[PDB]
């Protein structure tokens, strides 16, 4: 797919994809292991209405 | 070549970057230091042969 711009010319590339879940049942297991980062800070806030 | 990834969302990935480094070295100059003496310089010439 081509695109025109005042700076330059684009080109898009797609391609089309397609997923099936083939297992009848659990094929699949998320482990979780180790934790790295309290992104949210635990101080005080405090909610003003 | 900045590596590039074709994300699962329809969203634009607007541009991609690929551009040109350029580094100015440095320089620096090293230093030594030789002297002679007074007599030395008539024995390896010959004025005092």
């Amino acid at each position: 797919a081509r695109h025109e711009t005042g700076g330059g010319v684009n080109f898009t590339l797609t391609q089309p994809r397609g997923n099936v879940d083939l297992g009848v049942g659990y094929t699949a297991v998320v482990a979780t292991a180790t934790v790295r980062n309290p992104v949210t800070d635990m101080g005080n806030l405090p909610q003003n209405f | 070549h900045q590596p590039l990834i074709a994300r699962d969302g329809p969203h634009p990935i607007e541009q991609p970057t690929h551009n040109y480094m350029t580094k100015i070295i440095d320089r620096r100059a090293l230093n030594a230091a030789f002297s002679l003496a007074t007599e030395a310089i008539a024995l390896l010439t010959g004025e005092a042969l």
